[PDB]
């Protein structure tokens, strides 16, 4: 587990038997479990604004709770 | 009510007097679905021409540049009550000047039932979501398959009212809009107009083809008006009616006086064999006895078809356009640069819109109409 | 041988700096904004107006930004990298 890419988030080193061959690190899986993934657009489109709209939302929240602390004040 | 013990309650309701004297008011004043905190000193008498008025630091940033007003307002009001119904009237104003602070979209009814909606019109439509979710832009296709786009700027309630919508084409389109529309509904008013202009794109669109298309480059899908080029140096302008393109458009010619007087003559006699059913182009060939070029690019690159004052092509959008009445010159011009020039000579007179004088290159009588 | 007060964010302050709006080399860079953050990511702005009154006026903004903010500096143009837990996001104000 580690940034391989230098992408600067970690990924998944997966290395598969040594059967195939008696050598390292050949048949590997380097994935990261989203977008990032190697071996041996509506889809890709809405997915940034919704978690801008997760972040706006969490935002609001949390003044909200503060907005009623003062009421309680 | 009159009086302010009641009228005080009506008008300010998060507002506590504090102390027994009714002197220290704090608690909350509102604007816009909003409270704001807020501490009102007096005097012993009920005086405001000295009086403290003490906030939270966030109503001090929406009152800076007011500070001045409220100081006045202070000492010239004669109650607390008008005073406190000025300072919500001018917090209306401050946030209303300031309005790029707003438009939150409800966790509830909004992110959920725009990708319901969305999936409702399918996900091949969609080309563009902004982060802020305010911005959508979606495509469409004509029976000729061809793409046009619409945007929409929305606000914290899309349902409620109307989304922004810019749209190419060059008519008006008209969205009605109630509560229970959505996107599809918009959608299929949108395919509506695509499939009425249908004619229309395709006239443009085999104009933009089959001629050398000149004064607009790279045209939009809004314009109407389309200067075509035919044989060199003169031209043909072409303005169409969207709702009836295949009827005949307003239509004149630049060129050279001697090159233009026999097209505008053929055009006249011809005008009568006009036809609907054909096509602009199968038209105005059969109508005019002529074929176009095919964008003469190649041969004539660098002939120098400048102004011949300035030696520009594209003096802001300005193309060279009025010629010389002469086989030896021939020269092109710019409406600004030959009136600049002609309006300096000793030897140019002026008439109503018309200035006449000589060519620049071959001092021969030339005329200039603005 | 005097301490005068701006704003008072009702947060912890973090970073401290200033940047260049509207940016139409050089090391010393005359300033037009001032920028502050709070650690419960509270941003604070302030510009120079001299708008609708014909004089001097300060523009103070107030932002809520995500998260809590643990560092930040400023890129060259009215631009501000800040760090969460989550993410490294920027903010641009050109
Ligand atoms: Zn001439
Ligand atoms: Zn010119």
């Amino acid at each position: 587990i580690d940034d391989f890419i230098g992408s600067g988030t970690e990924q998944v080193l997966l290395l598969f038997k040594d059967s195939l061959n008696s050598d390292c690190l050949t048949s590997f899986k380097i994935t990261d479990l989203g977008k990032i993934n190697y071996s041996s657009e509506n889809r890709y489109l809405v997915v940034p604004p919704l978690e801008t709209g997760l972040k706006v939302c969490f935002s609001s929240f949390r003044e909200l709770r503060q907005h009623l602390l003062l009421k309680e004040k | 009510m009159a009086v302010t013990e009641a009228s005080l309650l009506r008008q300010c309701p998060l507002l506590l007097p504090q102390n027994r004297s009714k002197t220290v008011y704090e608690g909350f004043i509102s604007a816009q679905g909003r409270d704001f905190h807020l501490r009102i000193v007096l005097p012993e008498d009920l005086q405001l021409k000295n009086a403290r008025l003490l906030c939270s630091w966030q109503l001090r940033t929406i009152l800076s540049g007011y500070h001045r007003i409220v100081q006045q307002r202070m000492q010239h009001s004669p109650d607390l009550m008008s005073f406190m119904m000025e300072l919500k009237m001018l917090l209306e104003v401050a946030l209303k000047n300031r309005q790029e602070l707003y438009a939150l979209p409800p966790p509830p009814q909004f992110y959920s039932s725009l990708i319901e909606e969305i999936g409702t019109l399918g996900w091949d439509k969609l080309v563009y979501a902004d982060t802020c979710f305010s911005t959508i832009k979606l495509k469409a296709e004509d029976a000729s398959g061809r793409e046009h786009l619409i945007t929409l700027k929305l606000k914290a309630k899309y349902p409620a009212e109307s989304p922004d919508y810019f749209v190419d084409f060059p008519v008006p389109f008209c969205a009605s809009w109630t509560p229970q529309s959505s996107l599809i509904s918009i959608y299929s008013q949108f395919l509506a107009a695509i499939e009425s202009l249908k004619a229309f794109w395709d006239v443009m669109d085999e104009i933009d083809e089959k001629t050398w298309v000149l004064e607009p480059e790279k045209p939009p899908r809004s314009a109407t008006a389309r200067r075509i080029a035919l044989g060199n140096n003169v031209s043909i302008n072409i303005e169409v009616d969207p709702r009836h393109p295949t009827m005949l458009p307003e239509c004149f010619f630049l060129g050279a006086d001697h090159v233009v007087k026999p097209l505008g003559i053929k055009l006249s006699r011809n005008i009568h064999l006009w036809d609907p059913e054909n096509s602009v182009l199968q038209n105005l060939k059969d109508v005019l006895e002529i074929d176009f070029p095919a964008r003469a690019i190649l041969e004539k690159s660098d002939f120098t078809m400048d102004c011949g004052i300035c030696y520009a092509y594209q003096l802001d959008g300005t193309i060279p356009d009025q010629v010389c009445d002469n086989s030896q010159c021939g020269q092109p011009f710019h409406q600004i640069c030959l009136y600049e020039w002609l309006r300096g000579l000793l030897t140019s007179r002026q008439s109503f819109n018309i200035i006449f004088g000589e060519c620049p290159y071959c001092s021969k009588p030339i005329t200039l109409k603005m | 041988t005097l301490v005068k007060i701006l704003h008072h964010l009702e947060e912890p302050v973090i970073f401290i700096g200033a940047l260049k709006t509207e940016p139409q080399p050089d090391e010393d860079v005359h300033c037009d904004c001032l920028v502050a953050f709070g650690h419960h990511g509270r941003m604070l702005a302030i510009k120079a107006s001299w708008d609708e009154s014909g004089k001097l006026v300060p523009e103070l903004r107030e932002y809520c930004l995500p998260g809590p903010v643990l560092c930040a500096a400023c890129g060259g143009g009215g631009r501000v990298y800040h760090s969460t837990p989550s993410d490294l996001c920027v903010v641009d104000l050109s």
